[PDB]
């Protein structure tokens, strides 16, 4: 069915352009509907930037009207978000809608004069059941994702919220609940993502 | 521009009960219709728009009704107006689950050996599944408590059993690391008849 996959870099400079790009599926952006962005701040608070509609319209948050424009490529199935002069206080998680049913997945983009840089991964390693993990450390921006034998094993998964470190860099553990008998004989990995450097991480768990 | 208020911060609900979350809007939002919309926001999760869910109100008070809540409600309720241009939220309001007492497994994690070749090590201490949300925890080096030096991040309350987990790191040198032996995480929980200690020997 319909489905909206946002792209763009997850950080920006103080001072300029932000852009990112909503890619539609299994729907055209110009037979219908209205195309929004929509941004979360820290804190919750949901904003409605402005949209564009199937024919091509615009209408813009009047708190915005100055520095955004929405925009589209019909035969990419694609629109498109730009804010000018970003300012810290545009650090959100973005997201682009049709109409108010169906969202896509948000990308943090956080402004920054700061380089991205990739996590170091550390195994966190157990010592019926036991907890094993990853310590996913010193990395920018934010988010990492984290899914455990390639999302095959999902259920018992705790994987804590970022917390920056003095350094400036952000670090969480993901924790996973495991049969203790069955730590010689399966294999556990967990795999860390980090698109904002598009870099990937596998590191396999083992009993000490 | 239309204002969206939502008094609450958060509700607390016992399972099975129902509860009302609560929005008000600056200027009416009848034109027969109205115009608001309510969302959930599950932890991780774009917002997503909401038969145990039922809406009511008349064109500036307006009230979620979930009906006999489950472990798998919690999240943050959002209202929007789809009135008028620009369209405008409530700041949300988190549904919390108030469950019995959960005391917590406690686990402890050295430093990795690939850690230690850059001279920092973090020794990790893990509370699972544990309620209420409160909990203490200490470290202590070679017997001496650990000051300054560790940080705690905890979970959203989990969908399944309202739970929350915690991770607390202590972060040290790789030279204070070596200098020393015994590793200890003490935990203090409501659920606990006697705090709880989880160690290592280092090596």
């Amino acid at each position: 069915d319909v489905q909206l996959q946002e792209s763009g870099p997850g950080l920006v400079k103080p001072s300029q352009s932000l852009s990112l790009t909503c890619s539609v599926t299994d729907y055209s952006i110009t037979s219908g509907y209205y195309w929004n962005w929509i941004r979360q701040f820290p804190g919750n608070k949901l904003e409605w930037m402005g949209y564009i509609s199937y024919d091509g319209s615009n209408n813009y948050n009047p708190s915005l009207k100055n520095r955004i424009s929405i925009t589209r490529d019909p035969s990419k199935d694609q629109f498109f978000l730009n804010l000018n002069s970003v300012t810290t206080e545009d650090t959100a998680t973005y997201y682009c809608t049709r109409g108010s049913l169906v969202w896509g997945q948000g990308t943090l983009v956080t402004v920054s004069a700061a380089s991205t840089k990739g996590p170091s991964v550390f195994p966190l390693a157990p010592s019926g059941t036991a907890a094993l993990g990853c310590l996913v450390k010193d990395y920018f921006p934010e988010p990492v994702t984290v899914s455990w034998n390639s999302g095959a094993l999902t259920s018992g998964v705790h994987t804590f919220p970022a917390v920056l470190q003095s350094s400036g860099l952000y670090s969480l553990s993901s924790v996973v609940t495991v049969p203790s008998s069955s730590l010689g004989t399966q294999t556990y990995i967990c795999n860390v993502n980090h698109k904002p450097s598009n870099t990937k991480v596998d590191k396999k768990v083992e009993p000490k | 521009d239309i204002v969206m208020t939502q008094a609450a911060p958060s509700v607390p609900v016992t399972p099975g009960e129902s509860v009302s979350i609560s929005c008000r809007s600056s200027k009416s939002l009848l034109h027969g219709n109205t115009y608001l919309y309510w969302f959930l926001q599950r932890p991780g999760q774009s917002p997503q728009l909401l038969d145990r869910f039922s809406g009511s109100g008349s064109g500036t008070a307006f009230t979620l009704r979930i009906s006999r809540v489950e472990a798998e409600d919690v999240g943050v309720y959002y209202c929007m107006q789809h009135l008028e241009y620009p369209y405008t939220f409530g700041g949300g309001t988190r549904l919390e689950v108030k469950r019995t007492v959960a005391a917590p497994s406690v686990f402890i994690f050295p430093p990795s050996d690939e850690q230690l070749k850059s001279g920092t090590a973090s020794v990790v201490c893990l509370l699972n599944n544990f309620y209420p949300r409160e909990a203490k925890v200490q470290w202590k080096v070679d017997n001496a408590l650990q000051s300054g030096n560790s940080q705690e991040s905890v979970t959203e309350q989990d969908s399944k059993d309202s739970t929350y987990s915690l991770s607390s790191t202590l972060t040290l040198s790789k030279a204070d690391y070596e200098k020393h032996k015994v590793y200890a995480c003490e935990v203090t929980h409501q659920g606990l008849s006697s705090p709880v200690t989880k160690s290592f020997n280092r090596g």
